[PDB]
RNA sequence: CAUGGGAUAACAAAGGAGCAUUUUUAAAGGUUAUUGGAGAUUAUGGAGCUGUGCGACAAAUGCUUUCCCAUCUCGGUGUGGUUUAGU
């Protein structure tokens, strides 16, 4: 619990991960400090991988929106120029 | 719950033929049912039939000449090799001289004599004689 | 003259590939990142994953970055469990024909398959597995491709 | 119940505040449009909220259930004695 | 009617073969969309919206006018119910029974109806989870 | 020429005689006619196809327009076809939207991805609706004769009999020329009760 | 195990706003061949990357729109129906 409070105060973990690990520590899931630290590092690595994937998807979405808007404005220019 | 539309249709036709009716209404309709009806119509066991569109599974009105002794579906659709035609003719047909076994082949829905001539197997749909 | 990679090295013995010497730079065994990494093209028209070519993981049982070769049966299955480390259980579902009743039964077989870190399959994913030498008591196959 | 449908709609689209203290805060301002009080409410607190509603000309509804029922009808997992909807959110 | 009971009722509506809206219906497609969207914002489920338009505006079928179903229109505007409409009504049914059964513990008939309603929910929820109209790990709670 | 704006830009270079005549009529109607004035400026056609109906007088001017103008045409189609017909004596004018058909795939996975409006069944029934638009199909039958033929009969409301009966033969022939499919027409005075009219 | 057929089915995916135009041109910016090899260094351009324009096409759904403010008897057709337009 002391390690978990220190990690939460140092912002290595967020309050949700803190709550999950607090209930797991009450539940005899971690044998010692090193086991808890290893679990924390595994969770952090998984979060980093998932967040990298989310950033990649977000970038792809923003590029798709840019292409759609550019095509729409090109269409507007085409329709205005066809007016002759 | 209705599980086989073809079996329902063939059962309805067989009942109408047993009662000697001139026409019978089939509901629901299907592509397989229409293909089966065209096979029977090709060999002359039924007359003209009309497909009625209702923006759902349609209905079929079949005119019946009294030439159809019995028609029925075979469930499940057992696989039939080209060597198994004689076995099925023995088991379900009244004779070797008349009656047809209807197959689902990759070349389409056809009677067993046509399928044998095309050297193709498939799944048995039903029979009529 | 590189720094010891913390992420890879946690096994009480230095983790390294046995095909190349990572200390001395040569051309072909150098990936995009510039590190010396061994990778081979397995046969049967299977592309080497980009993570195998440019990744940093060390796996002595990977079909693309080690001496494990693929020969024999190429099978298809669906991932069933990923609870082990670098190993997955796949399930092959099939119909068995009972001759007497002219009908089928649903049957399944479970296989332990080594999964390279180049892939990240989840339960329900379909994978292509190739036969290799016995890697453990039960493992006889390696993951070659993942289809989501 | 009509009030249950209206509350569900306000939760969906409108703006609301839960608790007696925040309801009194919205009543002191000119923001409250409707006040819902559970039949469980302590009588003095209910009298105080009703007095605020009368001074502010705010409609007041006496819910047929208790604070647990009001919290459930709000889609909440806690109990609320007083509800105050600040924006009906097209409800009524 | 059929599921969880011996009823064999056939009562239903029979949609017409001719889908073209009548010539006297002068309401434009866009105005209908504003009507359904504002009726949903008024707090009506898709079924209630359709009955309102049918009985008052002469709009027999919203789909035959706008080309889109009422729920589809709400989804496009984001107004779709979070929980599907029917699953909402069954859950409300089960809740109302359970409130009744708290006070009447001897009401064994309502207990029997409650089992059916919940055993119906756990197949409807299975369907919506398989169809991804509901989150995975969505569970009905008594 | 200003009337050439009522054609697709590809056709403006060397328009046909029928296309130029239709384009000129559309350009005049866009200002002369009260109802057409509010719709025709946003409108242009693809091509004009002439169809000779055997054993009949007059011809059929099949006018193809982009499918994106479907609702625009349906708004004023009855006025538009009547105006074009009086512009072209001895002719019938049919406004058919140009629709694309995706050939039916042989793969079950590609079949699930087919846009249902691009299927031949949907397109062919939409073309039939285009050529009879003021009237609507009230019933559809398939007569499967004993010789293997399958003829489709389409029933129209008997009210529209005095308005569409003359052009029904032309509609049937143009439908066969465009879809390579045969159609027969009948009239029901009580489509609800499926009651056919004798005459 | 290879190959041909695709009717009947199976497996998988989706749950439909949970979604996705091409082609001319020019200009603006930012560890490849070839120079006779081989070892540096350089710069020059390709080619992609954006944005500025430009020409020719399409487009399954009308921006010559929509919404929000504000000012105010003639032809064709059939043997009578049809878009007008006068009553
Ligand atoms: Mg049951």
């Amino acid at each position: 619990r002391r390690l978990l409070r220190k990690y939460r105060a140092d912002k290595k973990i967020d309050r949700h991960v803190y709550r999950d690990l607090y209930m797991r520590a009450k539940g005899n899931v971690f044998r010692n400090k090193r086991n808890l630290v290893e679990h924390i590092h595994k969770i952090k690595n998984e979060k980093k991988k998932e967040r990298q994937l989310a950033e990649q998807l977000a970038a792809k979405h923003l590029r798709d929106e840019q292409n759609r808007n550019k095509a729409r404005k090109q269409e507007l220019k085409k329709r205005e120029k066809e007016r002759e | 719950t209705m599980m086989s539309v073809l079996a329902n249709a063939l059962r309805t036709i067989a009942s109408a033929e047993r009662r000697g009716k001139r026409q019978v209404l089939i509901r629901p309709s299907s592509k397989v049912v229409v293909k089966f009806l065209q096979v029977m119509q090709k060999h002359g066991y039924i007359g003209e039939f009309e497909i009625i569109d209702d923006h759902r599974a349609g209905k079929i009105v079949v005119n019946l000449n009294g030439r159809l002794n019995k028609c029925g579906a075979i469930c499940p659709r057992f696989d039939c090799a080209t060597t198994d035609y004689e076995k099925w003719m023995k088991n379900i047909l009244p004779s070797r001289q008349f009656g047809f076994v209807v197959l689902t082949t990759s070349l389409g829905i056809m009677d067993h004599e046509e399928a044998r001539s095309r050297n193709t197997g498939g799944k048995v749909l039903g029979f009529f004689y | 003259a590189h720094a010891v990679d913390a992420t890879i090295q946690h096994e009480k013995a230095y983790q390294r590939q046995t095909a190349v010497n990572e200390n001395m730079h040569r051309r072909k065994h150098v990936n995009k990142s510039g590190h010396i990494r061994y990778s081979k093209k397995i046969g049967l028209g299977f592309k080497t994953p980009a993570k195998a070519l440019n990744g940093k993981y060390i796996d002595r049982k990977c079909p693309f970055t080690s001496n494990v070769v693929i020969r024999g049966r190429i099978l298809r299955g669906v991932v069933h469990s990923t609870k082990m480390h670098r190993t997955i259980i796949i399930r092959r579902n099939y119909l068995h024909f009972i001759k007497k009743y002219q009908r089928y039964q649903k049957r399944h077989k479970s296989l332990a398959v080594h999964c390279s870190p180049a892939f990240d399959p989840k339960q329900g994913d379909e994978v292509v597995i190739g036969q290799c030498r016995p890697l453990s008591k039960t493992i006889r196959y390696n993951v070659l491709e993942v289809v989501s | 119940d009509t009030i249950n449908a209206k509350l569900q709609l306000v939760m969906k689209s409108g703006k609301y505040v839960l608790g007696t203290q925040q309801a009194l805060t919205t009543l002191r301002q000119g923001r409250s449009k409707l006040v819902v009080i559970a039949n469980n409410c302590p009588p003095i607190r209910r009298a105080e909220v009703e007095y605020y509603c009368t001074l502010s000309k705010t409609p007041i509804h006496h819910y047929s259930g208790n604070n647990l029922d009001l919290g459930t009808a709000c889609g909440k997992h806690f109990r609320t004695c007083v509800l105050s909807v600040t924006n009906v959110g097209d409800s009524d | 009617v059929r599921m969880h009971g011996n009823g064999r009722g056939k009562a239903s509506s029979a949609l017409p073969y001719r889908r073209t809206p009548p010539a006297w219906l002068k309401i434009a497609s866009r105005n209908v969309v504003k009507m359904v969207c504002k009726s949903s914002r008024k707090g009506m489920m898709p079924s209630q919206i359709g009955m309102e338009l049918r009985d008052s505006m002469g709009i027999a079928q919203v789909k035959n006018v706008t080309g889109r179903k009422i729920l589809r229109i709400l989804k496009h505007n984001g107004l779709a119910p979070e929980i599907p409409e029917d699953l909402y009504f069954l859950v409300k049914r089960a809740t109302q029974m359970r409130k009744h059964l708290e006070r009447h513990t001897t009401d064994r008939d309502t207990k029997y109806r409650l089992i059916l309603v919940e055993s119906r929910i756990h197949r409807l929820a299975r369907y919506y989870k398989r169809v991804k109209q509901l989150p995975p790990t969505w569970k009905y709670e008594s | 020429q200003p009337h050439l704006r009522k054609l697709r830009k590809l056709k403006r270079g060397k328009p046909s005689d029928l296309e130029e005549s239709v384009a000129k009529a559309l350009f005049e109607l866009e200002a002369s006619h009260k109802t057409l004035r509010q719709e025709l400026p946003r409108f242009h056609v693809n091509t004009v196809r002439e169809v000779k109906v055997p054993r009949s007088k007059k011809t059929v001017l099949v006018v193809f327009y982009p499918l994106r103008f479907l609702m625009l045409v349906r708004k004023v189609q009855r006025a538009l076809t009547s105006e074009l017909e009086k512009r072209h004596p001895g002719c019938l004018v049919m406004l058919v939207a140009q629709r694309q058909i995706t050939k039916r795939p042989t793969d079950v996975y590609k079949l699930q991805k087919v846009q249902r409006s691009k299927t031949s069944t949907a397109v062919f029934e939409n073309i039939l609706n285009d050529m009879i638009y003021p009237s609507d199909v009230v019933g559809r039958r398939w007569r499967c004769r004993t010789d293997g033929s399958k003829l489709m009969k389409v029933f129209l409301d008997a009210r529209d009999r005095k308005r569409i009966e003359s052009r029904l033969r032309a509609v049937a022939y143009v439908y066969k020329q465009l879809t390579h499919r045969r159609v027969s027409f009948g009239f029901m005075w009580n489509p609800k009760l499926q009651q056919v009219s004798t005459r």
